[PDB]
């Protein structure tokens, strides 16, 4: 019937103001009620806004729902942003027979100065290669915000296979961490002079390199 | 107050049958629509089924149509979601909601239940040591955990005696279904020739314990 | 035999014929519009129901709705058996795409004249079917 579209992720600072959009593809945004749901990790979602602009008891006056008919989208506005607001936010609307959810926007409350990623790259261990297994491990720690993109380079050409990377996870110091892996055969590891792991963080890349022992 | 307590679920295999329960309390049960909402790992919320007060109306999306069945019990105050002929895609966190049909929103959510569907059988982890590398003056050394199923795997360094600078990275999911994680510890680079570093990998699902000593190269 | 009730869908069907009809999709979101059925016979043998191209609140006609306020959500829901108090009532249902036809049959005389309401909901639009069944006519 239609599709609700949300930004993948946004970020603001404490005490600022953020507006999360929910664009309806086909039809009018005002023809159907819109609801907003806050979702923390490992926790039940809680209703934040109902029928367009109504706010249930227990929801702070910070959150407000709005309908922007010019952009055909709904907006969840959060004034005086708090770190407790950092979660996922989903919009919802119902057409007869189907319940539509947006993709969800992972809000990020920038709570500390921006940190550059610490990139450590290990070669396949001695014991790794003897079992005819090869694995390149690129540990990424101490970076904030928690959003990085990794690109591996066999020799110095792009790799498009065998790459597996974890989604960014929050550390104990509120910074984030992630780890990338590259499966190889021991014949692919030694036929190349080196292998390099590039960690793009906030548009700035940090690269490390290892070579066959 | 209104409470929604979910039950059922666990670990199943494709082709089997599951039935989740959701015990409702604190309101007149026969006066509200109830729904099931799931969240797949690394994905957004997805609606599964809605049933009216006395089941006069039932909705499904085309994904689970015919595979799932939603019903309710007036006397037991319980909502159910019968699952048959499952898939690995159905592995998600299944929530239970009370609905206000006249306003098209979910005002109360359940505590969430976890359903995991997989065919990869149990397998212990192959543990490989990671020789230290610079960070100079600071060295980062660890040990690898590869090709195990299922979660979780706990790693301790020096049988709990080494806690300073220990960071166990969350595991990654390989395509087959197996997992892989890494536990690294940062130590002063002067003690590489005088300290014995040994990570203790524990995998209770397969009852596999591996101790791998890490030495320099 | 005709259905004493309200067709809210734009699907005109010969499978079910309704006495009254009002296209819900032409009603405003903020309008208070109802379609009214009034039975006044000494004894009854009538089909009563509605065709809603959206959602029906409550689960009519086993449940019905007797209002006392201009509330947004019902939550004052009674059952047709206890409200009409005519004993065994035959209930019906049929589908036609998004069209939902819910009916009930009343045969005989009822003790006290009673009125009740059913809601057809389409998006933000909302129309009421209010039926009144007299005791003696
Ligand atoms: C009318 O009938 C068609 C086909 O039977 C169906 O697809 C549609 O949902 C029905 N209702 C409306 C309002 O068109």
């Amino acid at each position: 019937q239609f599709v609700l579209s949300q930004p993948n992720s946004v970020s603001t600072n404490l005490g600022s103001t953020v507006k999360l959009l929910c664009k309806r593809s086909t039809g009018n945004i005002g023809s159907n009620y819109v609801s907003w749901y806050q979702h923390h990790e490992g926790r039940s979602p809680t209703t934040m806004i109902y029928r367009d602009d109504q706010r249930p008891d227990g929801v702070p006056d910070r959150f407000s729902g709005s309908i922007d008919r010019s952009s055909n989208s709904a907006l969840l506005t959060i004034d005086n942003v708090q770190t407790e607001d950092e979660a996922a936010y989903f919009c919802h609307s119902y057409s007869t027979g189907m319940y539509i959810f947006g993709g969800g926007t992972k809000l990020t409350v920038l709570g500390q100065p921006k940190a550059a990623p610490s990139v450590t790259l290990f070669p396949p261990s001695s014991e790794e290669l003897q079992a005819n297994k090869a694995t390149l491990v690129c540990l990424i720690s101490d970076f904030y915000p928690g959003a990085v993109t990794v690109a591996w380079k066999a020799d110095s050409s792009p790799v498009k296979a065998g790459v597996e990377t974890t989604t960014p996870s929050k550390q104990s110091n509120n910074k984030y961490a992630a780890s990338s892996y590259l499966s190889l055969t021991p014949e692919q590891w030694k036929s190349h002079r080196s292998y390099s792991c590039q960690v793009t963080h906030e548009g700035s890349t940090v690269e490390k390199t290892v070579a066959p022992t | 107050e209104v409470q929604l307590v979910e039950s059922g679920g666990g670990l199943l295999q494709p082709g089997r049958s599951l039935k989740l329960s959701c015990v409702a309390s604190g309101f007149t049960f026969n006066n509200y629509w109830m729904s099931w909402i799931r969240q797949a790992p690394g994905k957004g919320l997805e609606w599964i089924a809605s049933i009216s007060n006395i089941g006069g109306t039932i909705y499904y999306p085309d994904s689970v149509k015919g595979r799932f069945t939603i019903s309710r019990d007036s006397a037991q105050n319980t909502l159910y979601l019968q699952m048959n002929s499952l898939r690995s895609e159905d592995t998600a966190t299944y929530y239970c909601t009370r609905d206000l049909r006249m306003s098209d929103y979910f005002d109360y959510w359940g505590q969430g239940t976890m359903v995991t569907v997989s065919s990869a059988s149990t397998k212990g982890p192959s543990v490989f040591p990671l020789a230290p590398s610079s960070k100079g003056g600071t060295a980062a050394l660890g040990c690898l955990v590869k090709d195990y199923f299922p979660e979780p795997v706990t790693v301790s360094w020096n049988s709990g005696a080494l806690t300073s600078g220990v960071h166990t990275f969350p595991a990654v999911l390989q395509s087959s279904g197996l997992y892989s994680l890494s536990s690294v510890v940062t130590v002063p680079s002067s003690s590489l020739g005088t300290q014995t570093y040994i990570c203790n990998v524990n995998h209770k699902p397969s009852n596999t314990k591996v101790d791998k000593k890490v030495e320099p190269k | 035999k005709v259905i004493h009730g309200c067709n809210f869908s734009s699907n005109v069907s010969s499978k079910h014929t309704f006495t009254d009809s009002l296209d819900i999709s032409l009603v405003d979101d903020s309008a208070h519009i109802s379609c009214n059925v009034h039975l006044s016979e000494p004894k009854y043998n009538h089909l009563v129901g509605l065709n809603c191209p959206g959602d029906i609140i409550p689960d009519c006609f086993f449940q019905v709705y007797q209002p006392e306020s201009e509330e947004l959500e019902p939550s004052n829901i009674v059952y047709l058996d206890s409200q009409i108090n005519i004993g065994d009532i035959e209930y019906y249902e049929d589908a036609e795409g998004d069209d939902k036809i819910k009916l009930f049959g009343i045969v005989g005389s009822i003790p006290k004249t009673t009125s009740f309401t059913c809601i057809c909901k389409k998006d933000k639009k909302s129309a009421y079917m209010t039926v009144t069944i007299d005791s003696a006519g």
